[PDB]
């Protein structure tokens, strides 16, 4: 796995004795090619793991992630291009240090044999993003997003660091291998209910849950680009890596202690597919349709079938893809308008036409068109989920039609229409934005061709 | 270009802060009027007709 | 739609609007023209009998019981002109109205094409960026004090004025651009 | 006599069934040329600013 | 009622600058100044073109790699009358139970 | 060797072409129309063999050539069904697609985006032929979609008309109303069935229980515009008249009554979902022909139409009739393409005028479509020996012959005769009196295109029924024996609808005038459906998507119980805590108490 | 469409046609600047009634506040021109 780490530490050095005009271009090529090698990881087995020493190992739910990780970056720099143009060499670098610092964090969480090294990384990817919302965040909500971002993680974080060495007190180890072949049941008593609670809370925070879900509107629409799809696209996902490895050694309390957090995500998906319908802010919108995306994940974890691990692999990856290129649509219209509500600027089909139909592709990829990965995740969470309950079919179909409501909504108001006549600043779509929109978009598509890449381990 | 007392406050209780309040969304006094003070987040916000 | 509104509707107005929509809404109900050149002429003499009464409190009691009696029998489905608001291609072709400072942003090699164009716009420009300073002033200059009363405008008076607030009426699309 | 529109949230009452139109006053005909008033100064500084050649955005918009 | 003084002739003179915009909207003769640089007969290539390289390639693909696989092209049993003759076996078919043949 | 798979594959694949060369040189000029239409035909008359080979043999297959995906003991791979339903249906959507582009290539010449309309209507005949070759559920989903987002691109043509996008909108909004029921009919298939391939699920269900059958007939409702999810149908009509010709009228909207066509094996062995598709669909044949009666929009009258036959094609399904049904798929095809290709030509030579009371005496002035129309108009009706004869009439005689509601026959037959009211309705304003028209007169047929297309379709609704119903094999017991009256009964009442309504009409030129009833404005406003469920349900979601999910909760309550009592809790304590005023009295009597109360309770 | 470009000597002979076709004016005093309250005498329904003429005749609507303030064919003419954008 070190093949992987060390260009990526390599990528600071190489970032800082970079001439003043040439950051960009190297750190572009460097990434994707970093990104090129980490694609050989996707040669999974049948049998148990990639075990490449006793500290890192490779799982066929790790490598996607892996490869997503690392295909982000470059996407990350081409969209933070822009609008760092006016600052200074060292503060730019300074930025780019911190998106090679927040990879290098979530690569090395993604294999992490062990439990408390997961835990280490996984709160080390913390303090990039907080500075990365905090420091280059436009309006002065960001600090306030910042605060939220940092607690409730923290709130959900501390208890099950707790839990984690209380496990290692009485099994001896953390090692998730080791862990696996020595699970044993969990008896129904009340300090192993706190033990469930300790151990889901932490990821279910992150998801999020919907209950717990207020830090994500804010930190997603006070940060940077590059801020909003790494948030959107891969830390999101830190949760349900996180429930997916821990729920071994949860069972059969898992059972039990499923109910409230099933009925949360059930109801809280058609809540925040309605709070869609109505917003404001294209921003605020792409956020809570991550909730609800989430939410449908968290059912899929929860329900701990092998349908439901399988959709909520693959609906992870195609909503990191799609969260972020949605991102990305609303940041090039934002650069433009600097105002970022959805009425304001409309009938933008009849002035960017090519930028239309990134608009439609996105939307219909959000809207789970099929044959998509987004509809493969979602019709197998559905039909694990009828399997649990057939009365689940109600609540999934009901999310179905929102979800192409507000995605329709979305792509109507901002495209159709009349153009706003008062602005005229509205400038031909750049080379940079139409090469960002396609290199989030074909891998999608091209995704839809080889399924069992992103279907996980139970596939 | 907007100032802090260009946007949305609370829901006002005197004549003359409900004159404030008219001036600042661009209406007639005798027009202006808030949704009730509820525990809803109105403030001071004028309750156009229902109209679509 | 061209001309400014006024702050409300004299009465004869209202009665002119509600005899110009109840004469279209008969001829909905009166497909063919000959039955609706009757009516239509018996819908005229039955306004014509109260054309000159005096008692304006009788005449707002009339054109009020006129009014409920439309709403009455009004065709929920009345003729629409295809262009108009309610029409079958009211805002069809809005999708190919493109504005004029998007030229703007023309490649030179798309300009290369065109070039008499481009310079008859040129002139244009030149024209509006004298022509608004000059506006500016009149405007400031003829506006009553304490704001206008009116969204009407006025037209020049000098020689080499242009009307005030001319760039956007002049250079519409086109009603029909492609 | 014909039978009466009864209106409702979603079918609201014709403006020429209005009573209040037919009920004229002095001080409802000044209302009138004050709220055309205040109309009448917001379309001019809007049109002011937007058929400025030398404007090159969007034009503010404090209510929004 | 009708127009104003001013309302005729502020019509007057936008009515005017609209021609003459609407005027130079037109094109010259030259206009499209095309920058020019490059580095039974229809039916029959068209039938070559769109109908037999398609044909030809899923001819092969279904000949030579779908049916190499089992159970991936299936018929129908084709059916079987009595009175007829298999190409395989060669047995004829016994006729049916001579039912009374009137009207 | 063996042709049929090869050519049943071939026609599906050359279909694609153009769109591959969507990107080349051919799209950029004024050929590319030319070149669709090309290819379209051209793919028909190569989809006319393996018609003639089943028709010569009974052939059939399923070519799984690609495997896709595997799902432990699932295997998904693309499979395709070759049956009847599928050789003898693309041949008629290839033919009505290649009428509707050459009649496009006159209606649409001015459009500026005529080659991207064209590349549209491609991609809508490729996900239709999707959806009715599907061997499994996941492939006819996949067409399923695409008919869907095909038809909400082609109904928002003019994306600057408010209209056109509402309309759009209502259409996706319906067609995931079915979709749920798709989903769960497909869930419970994989969950009970083990499969989504067809092969397995006929066999491994010999009595199929209601919920999947529930869920199809869900599905069918919401794609074919049955009562419930009826109005998007004519709300459609905001498109250029091609695509309501194309897609709303005779192709994608039988999709529906298409895929219960697909499970008829079974819906014959359930009894309660039957009589509900019975039901449905003589409701719908029955309100719809209602509504159509009273309709001055010429393309309104024709959609409502559209979904009276597709109420009938319906209740053919629910007396357990699937090929009659699929018979009349067929034949309606042609008639009611022809018909909307009659009512474009009129729209066109009129100055974009759609209002029959603005159109008056054209069976002189344009004698082509008024042909045309009648023909069209006698075939919809049910003619002896047409097109739509062969299917309607033995549609009549299985509904009265049958083991059914009292309620849905008598529905069926007062829908036939309100049938023949509005064609007789289009008829009569269109082409009979004086003209109503604005003097300028642009009126011209004379475009070998639109005359050829229509031509086409008018020798289908001539000649079609006769030709298909001798080739197919039989599929059914036919009603051999019938009382007199009972074998008359369609065209009786198909008569008395044209008198009735004939007469009706003819008062119109009576010189008085009455205020309507209350069933006139009922039929106007379509039984007041579309305002009442526009209006209130959409309310009462939005509004409470704003007030209760929004603000009381997200903004308020969820604020208010975590972080914000978090935040009030500590900050109070934190002025406790950090409150003393720096006097050290008060620090050491701090220290005794503690000093005091350690030694104490300890020991 | 194939709708001939209209020109400005169409709308004014279409106009006048219209007029001339109502009897209560004699077409030999009519003339494109007369006006229609006092050089011709009508009421404002007469007006109302010919705006209605003239919308008929050229298939399209005129707004009521337009069309209450058009008294000369002249400006009938105009207006119409205005709104189909006529060069000559
Ligand atoms: C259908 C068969 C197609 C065969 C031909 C091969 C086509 C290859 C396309 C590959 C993907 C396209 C890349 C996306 C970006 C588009 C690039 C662009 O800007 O165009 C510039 C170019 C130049 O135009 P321009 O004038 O310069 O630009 C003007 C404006 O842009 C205005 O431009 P516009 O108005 O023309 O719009 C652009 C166009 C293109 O933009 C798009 O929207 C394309 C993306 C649509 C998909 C949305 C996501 C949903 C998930 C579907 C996943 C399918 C992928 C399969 C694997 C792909 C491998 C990478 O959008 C549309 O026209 C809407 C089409 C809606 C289709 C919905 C149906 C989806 C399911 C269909 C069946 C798929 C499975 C079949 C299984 C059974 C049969 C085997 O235009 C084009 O070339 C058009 C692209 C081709 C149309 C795609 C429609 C179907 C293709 C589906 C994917 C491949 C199917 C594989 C099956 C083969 C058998
Ligand atoms: C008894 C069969 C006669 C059916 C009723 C025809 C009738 O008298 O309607 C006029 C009459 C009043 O018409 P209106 O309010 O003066 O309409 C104003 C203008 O006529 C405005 O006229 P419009 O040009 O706008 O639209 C004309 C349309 C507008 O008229 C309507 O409103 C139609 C509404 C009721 C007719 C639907 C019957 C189901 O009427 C029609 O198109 C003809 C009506 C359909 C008659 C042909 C087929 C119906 C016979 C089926 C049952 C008997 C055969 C049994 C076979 C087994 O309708 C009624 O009194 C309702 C009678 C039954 C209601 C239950
Ligand atoms: C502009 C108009 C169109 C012009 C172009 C016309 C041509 C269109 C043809 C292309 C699309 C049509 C679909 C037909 C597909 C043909 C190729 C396909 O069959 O091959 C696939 C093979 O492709 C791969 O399966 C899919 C590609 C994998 C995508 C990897 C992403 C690239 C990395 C980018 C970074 C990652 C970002 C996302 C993180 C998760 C599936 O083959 P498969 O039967 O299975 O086995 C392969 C062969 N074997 C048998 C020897 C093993
Ligand atoms: C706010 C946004 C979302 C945040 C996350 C929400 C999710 C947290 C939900 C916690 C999951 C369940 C917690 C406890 C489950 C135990 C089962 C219980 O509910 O059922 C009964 C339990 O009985 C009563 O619940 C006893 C406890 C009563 C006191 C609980 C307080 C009630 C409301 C508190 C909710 C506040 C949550 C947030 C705290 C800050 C059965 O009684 P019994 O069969 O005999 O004993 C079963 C347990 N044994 C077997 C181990 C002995
Ligand atoms: C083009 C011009 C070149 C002509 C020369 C080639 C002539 C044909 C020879 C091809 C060689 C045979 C071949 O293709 O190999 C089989 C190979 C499949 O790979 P296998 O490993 O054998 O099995 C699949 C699972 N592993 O077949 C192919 O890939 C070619 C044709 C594939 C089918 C067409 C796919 C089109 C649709 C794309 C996918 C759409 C999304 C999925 C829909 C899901 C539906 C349930
Ligand atoms: C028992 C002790 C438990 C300690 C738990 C600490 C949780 C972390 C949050 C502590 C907040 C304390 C600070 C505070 O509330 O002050 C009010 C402060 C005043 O603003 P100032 O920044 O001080 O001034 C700037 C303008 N002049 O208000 C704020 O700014 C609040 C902004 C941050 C809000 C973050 C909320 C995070 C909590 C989410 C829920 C979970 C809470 C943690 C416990 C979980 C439950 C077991
Ligand atoms: C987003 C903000 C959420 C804040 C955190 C939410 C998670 C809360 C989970 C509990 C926190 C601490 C749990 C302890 C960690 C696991 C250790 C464990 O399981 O050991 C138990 C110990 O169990 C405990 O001590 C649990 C005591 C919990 C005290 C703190 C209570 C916190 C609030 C309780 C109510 C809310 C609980 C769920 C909240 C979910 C989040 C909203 C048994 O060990 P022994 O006692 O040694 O062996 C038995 C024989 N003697
Ligand atoms: C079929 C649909 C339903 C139809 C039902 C509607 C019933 C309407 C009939 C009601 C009768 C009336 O006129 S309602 C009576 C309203 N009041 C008056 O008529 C008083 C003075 N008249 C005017 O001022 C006019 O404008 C006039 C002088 C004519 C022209 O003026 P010009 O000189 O400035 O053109």
């Amino acid at each position: 796995m070190l093949k992987i780490i060390i260009p990526t530490t390599m990528l600071l050095p190489m970032t800082w004795m970079s001439k003043h005009n040439m950051i960009w271009i190297n750190a572009t090529v460097h990434s994707l090619l970093i990104s090129l090698i980490s694609l050989s990881l996707l040669n999974q087995l049948g049998e148990n793991s990639l075990n490449f020493s006793l500290t890192f190992f490779s799982d066929s739910l790790s490598a996607p992630l892996l490869v997503l990780t690392t295909w982000l970056l470059p996407l990350m720099l081409m969209a933070s291009q822009s609008h760092l143009s006016k600052e200074t060499t060292t503060r730019k670098k300074l930025y780019i240090t911190m998106l090679i610092l927040l990879q290098l964090f979530l690569i090395m969480t993604f294999t992490a044999t062990e439990l408390i090294l997961f835990y280490i990384l996984f709160e080390a990817t913390l303090v990039p993003t907080l500075i990365i919302i905090t420091r280059w965040g436009n309006q002065t909500e960001r600090l306030n997003a910042g605060l939220y971002f940092l607690f409730y993680t923290l709130a959900g974080s501390l208890p099950l660091l707790v839990a984690l060495v209380y496990i290692q007190n009485t099994t001896g180890s953390l090692n998730f291998l080791i862990i696996h072949y020595w699970s044993h049941p969990l008896s129904n008593s009340w300090s192993n209910i706190f033990m469930w609670l300790a151990c889901i809370m932490a990821f279910m925070v992150k998801m999020p849950l919907y209950g717990l879900h207020l830090w994500l509107p804010k930190a997603h629409v006070e940060a940077p680009i590059a801020g909003s799809m790494v948030l959107a696209a891969v830390l999101l996902k830190l949760g349900g890596y996180g429930m997916m490895r821990i729920t071994t050694i949860l069972n059969p309390l898992t059972n039990y202690m499923a109910y409230p957090f099933l009925m949360l995500s059930m109801w809280g998906m058609i809540m925040t597919s309605s709070i869609c319908l109505r917003q404001t802010d294209l921003k605020s919108l792409i956020a809570y349709s991550s909730v609800s995306h989430m939410a449908l994940v968290i059912v899929a974890i929860m329900i701990q079938t092998p349908w439901s691990f399988m959709g909520a692999t693959a609906l992870m990856i195609a909503h990191g893809l799609t969260s972020s290129m949605l991102f990305c649509l609303a940041n090039t219209n934002y650069e433009r308008v600097h105002s970022r509500t959805m009425i304001l600027a409309r009938g933008l089909q009849t002035l960017l036409p090519l930028m239309a139909t990134w608009w439609l592709v996105a939307s219909l990829t959000n809207l789970a068109l099929p044959p998509s990965i987004n509809l493969i995740g979602e019709l197998f969470i559905i039909t694990a989920s009828f399997s649990w309950s057939n009365i689940t079919i109600i609540l999934m179909g009901m999310n179905m039609m929102i979800t192409a409501l507000y995605s329709l909504y979305m792509l109507i108001t901002t495209q159709r229409g009349k153009y706003t006549h008062h602005i005229n600043n509205i400038k031909p779509s750049f080379t940079r934005e139409n090469a960002l929109m396609a290199l989030h978009i074909l891998p999608l598509l091209l995704l839809t061709l080889n399924p069992k890449m992103i279907l996980g381990p139970l596939y | 270009h907007v100032t802090k007392d260009m946007f949305p406050g609370p829901y006002p209780k005197t004549p003359e802060e409900r004159a404030a309040a008219a001036k600042k969304y661009n209406m007639r006094v005798e027009d202006y009027e808030p949704y009730p003070d509820d525990g809803m987040g109105y403030g001071d916000y004028p309750k156009l007709p229902d109209r679509s | 739609a061209f001309s400014a509104p006024a702050a409300y509707l004299t009465h004869q107005q209202k009665v002119l609007r509600l005899y110009k929509r109840a004469l279209r809404h008969l001829e909905s109900w009166c497909v063919h023209r000959d039955k609706y050149r009757y009516f239509a002429c018996l819908m005229r003499a039955r306004f014509d009998e109260h054309k000159n009464e005096k008692d304006m409190v009788k005449a707002t009691q009339l054109l009020r019981q006129a009014e409920e009696e439309f709403w009455y029998g009004q065709h929920p489905q009345p003729y629409i002109f295809p262009e108009s608001p309610g029409g079958t291609s009211y805002e069809r072709y809005e999708c190919y109205k493109v504005p004029e400072w998007c030229l703007d942003d023309w490649h030179p090699s798309e300009k290369a094409m065109y070039p008499d164009y481009f310079a008859k716009r040129e002139q244009w420009k030149r024209l509006r960026r004298e022509s608004w300073e000059r506006e500016v002033k009149q405007l400031q200059e003829e506006t009553p004090p304490g704001g206008p009363r009116t969204e009407a405008l006025p037209p020049a008076r000098k020689e080499g004025d242009l009307p005030p607030l001319w760039w956007h009426i002049v250079t519409r699309p086109r009603e029909r651009p492609m | 006599s014909f039978p009466k529109y009864k209106p409702s949230r979603l079918a609201t009452l014709p403006a020429t069934l209005d009573p209040a139109e037919y009920d004229i006053s002095p001080e409802t005909r000044k209302a009138q040329a004050e709220r055309l008033a205040i109309r009448s100064r917001l379309k001019r500084e809007y049109l002011l600013q937007y058929n400025d050649p030398n404007r090159l955005g969007v034009i503010e918009d404090p209510a929004l | 009622s009708g127009y104003t003084p001013d309302e005729k002739l502020r019509l007057q003179q936008l009515r005017e600058l609209r021609r003459r915009w609407l005027k130079d909207q037109e094109l010259s003769p030259r206009e499209p100044v095309l920058p020019p640089r490059r580095v039974t007969y229809r039916h029959s290539i068209f039938a070559v073109t769109h109908v037999l390289i398609p044909v030809w390639i899923i001819h092969y693909y279904l000949k030579y790699h779908v049916t190499a696989k089992p159970y991936t092209v299936v018929e129908r049993k084709p059916r079987i009358f009595p009175g007829d003759t298999i190409l395989e076996t060669g047995e004829v078919i016994p006729l049916m139970k001579e039912f009374p043949d009137q009207h | 060797m063996n042709p049929f798979a090869s050519l049943t594959l071939t026609t599906l694949t050359i279909l694609t072409i153009p769109i591959m060369m969507s990107n080349s040189n051919i799209y950029k000029t004024n050929l590319y129309p030319n070149y669709v239409k090309t290819t379209v035909s051209y793919a028909f008359t190569l989809s006319l063999v393996p018609l003639l080979m089943f028709m010569h043999t009974g052939q059939e297959m399923i070519i799984s050539n690609w495997h896709w995906m595997t799902l432990q003991t699932v295997e998904l791979s693309l499979s395709f069904k070759m049956d009847y339903f599928s050789v003898m249906f693309i041949p008629v959507a290839l033919f009505v697609t290649w009428s509707i582009m050459e009649f496009s290539m006159w209606y649409m010449h001015s459009d500026p985006f005529i080659n991207r309309f064209f590349k549209y209507l491609l991609l809508f005949l490729i996900t239709m032929m999707i959806l009715v070759t599907a061997n499994n559920l996941f492939q006819l989903f996949i067409g399923w979609e695409g008919v869907g987002i095909m038809s909400f691109l082609l109904i928002g043509w003019w994306h600057g008309r408010t209209d056109a996008n509402t309309a759009a909108l209502q259409a996706i909004l319906y067609n995931r109303i079915g979709d749920i029921g798709f989903v769960l009919s497909m869930a419970w298939f994989l969950t009970h069935s083990n499969a989504w391939d067809l092969q397995q699920i006929f066999m491994l269900n010999n009595e199929c229980p209601n919920m999947p059958l529930i869920g199809l007939l869900l599905a069918a409702a919401g794609k074919s515009a049955q009562f419930g999810l009826h109005p998007w149908l004519p709300s459609a009509m905001e498109g250029p008249t091609p695509v309501s010709a194309l897609l709303h009228s005779s192709t994608m909207v039988v999709a529906g009554v298409f895929l219960l066509i697909r499970f008829y094996p079974l819906m014959e062995t359930n009894k309660l979902v039957q009589t509900m598709t019975l039901c449905l669909g003589a409701i719908t044949t029955l309100f719809t022909a209602l509504c159509a009666i009273t309709q001055n929009d010429i393309k309104k009258i024709v959609a409502f139409s559209t979904s009276s036959q597709l109420g009938l094609m319906m209740v053919t399904i629910g007396i357990n009739q699937p090929h009659l049904a699929f018979l009349h798929i067929c034949m309606h095809a042609f008639f009611k393409a022809m018909l909307f290709m009659c009512s474009g030509s009129i729209i066109h030579s009129l100055n974009d005028e759609q209002d029959i009371r603005k159109m008056g005496g054209l069976y002189k002035a344009m004698p082509f479509t008024t042909t045309a129309l009648i023909i069209g108009s006698l075939a919809l009706t049910g003619m002896p020996y047409l097109t739509g004869f062969y299917s309607k009439d033995l549609i009549i005689e299985a509904v009265n012959m049958s083991y059914t509601n009292a309620w849905a026959l008598l529905m069926t037959l007062i829908a036939t005769s309100l049938t023949a009211a509005y064609s007789t309705r289009i008829i009569f304003f269109a082409f009979l009196g004086k003209p109503r028209f604005p003097p300028l007169v642009l009126i011209n047929e004379n475009n070998p295109l639109l005359i050829n297309s229509i031509k086409r379709l008018l020798i289908g609704s001539i000649f079609a029924g006769f030709i298909i119903s001798n080739n197919i094999p039989p599929m059914t017991v036919p009603n051999t024996t019938m009382p007199l009256y009972m074998k008359m009964t369609a065209l009786i009442v198909t008569i008395m609808g044209f008198m009735l309504a004939l007469e009706l009409n003819n008062t119109t030129y009576y010189l008085k005038f009455k205020y309507p009833s209350q069933t006139y404005k009922f039929s106007n406003m379509l039984g007041y459906y579309p305002s009442i469920m526009h209006r209130l349900p959409t309310y009462h979601n939005l509004s409470m998507s704003q007030k209760s999910a929004s603000s009381l909760l997200d903004l308020i309550w969820l604020e208010t119980i975590l972080p914000k009592t978090t935040s009030f809790i500590q900050m109070k304590m934190s002025i406790m805590v950090s409150n003393q005023k720096g006097l050290i009295k008060l620090y050491f009597l701090s220290f005794l108490i503690t000093i005091m109360i350690s030694m104490t309770l300890f020991n | 469409s194939d709708a001939p470009p209209l020109t400005l000597e169409a709308i004014k002979d279409r106009v006048l046609y219209v007029l001339k076709l109502y009897d209560k004016i004699d077409p030999e005093k009519l003339s494109v600047n007369s006006h229609f309250m006092k050089d011709l005498g009508l009421d404002s329904l007469d007006q109302v009634e010919i705006i209605m003429a003239m919308e008929d005749e050229f298939g399209f609507e005129i707004p009521d506040i337009d069309a209450e303030k058009l008294m000369c064919p002249q400006e009938i003419v105009d207006y119409i021109a205005d709104k189909k954008d006529v060069y000559e």
